[PDB]
């Protein structure tokens, strides 16, 4: 759903 | 524009408070009021805002401008529901941004969670589908902030834009309806506020 770098 | 209940009465109760220039009072739950219902009328004029924000602003966002959903390079959205799409797909912040709006909208014209008659509960999940729908509504302002703010700026819609993500954070602060890990991308801008 959100994913960081 | 419309012309001429106690849920309209409820948003022109919210939109005329703010004008005292204390949000944090303004966006406390008036007295005797549903909790539910407070958070519905304020759910609904956010989406509206943060459709009509978007929309300004609708021309610098393309496919080729923003090949993925982006608040900075730190963080990046996949579409889920899921219902139709229970895996998360990488996608372009248009068409994202298209399919979190038209969700939105889906739930918003679902009588079981929003009831418009107006003696009708509202569900017991409410609570937890009304959260859902701001901290995606939110994803909406990262993105505009952390891409598209020269446009913004080149617009005269800088003012709209602060003007309705403060309100947007103050009440999300007010009823526990977004966690701080989801407003990490906008982190240093909501310190300010
Ligand atoms: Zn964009």
């Amino acid at each position: 759903t959100m994913i960081e770098p | 524009p419309k012309k001429n209940s106690h849920q309209y009465e409820l948003l022109k109760h919210a939109e005329a408070t703010l004008g005292s220039g204390n949000l944090r009072q303004a966006v406390m739950l008036p007295e005797g009021e549903d909790l539910n219902e407070w958070i519905a009328v304020n759910t609904v004029d956010f989406f509206n805002q943060i459709n009509m924000l978007y929309g300004t602003i609708t021309e610098f966002c393309t496919e080729a401008s923003c090949p993925v959903m982006s608040a900075g390079p730190r963080y990046e959205y996949h579409w889920a529901d899921g219902t139709n799409i229970k895996k998360p797909i990488k996608c372009s912040a248009p068409k994202y941004i298209d399919y979190l709006m038209t969700w939105v909208q889906d739930q918003l014209d679902d009588e079981t969670l929003f009831p418009s008659k107006i003696g009708v509960p509202f569900p017991k999940n409410f609570m937890s589908v009304a959260k859902t729908i701001l901290k995606r509504l939110f994803r909406v302002y990262a993105h505009i902030y952390h891409q598209h703010f020269d446009s913004v700026m080149q617009l005269q819609e800088e003012a709209h834009l602060n003007t309705s993500f403060k309100h947007f954070i103050f009440f999300v602060q007010e009823f526990n309806l977004i966690d701080r890990r989801e407003l990490a991308p906008l982190q240093e801008l909501i310190e300010k506020l």
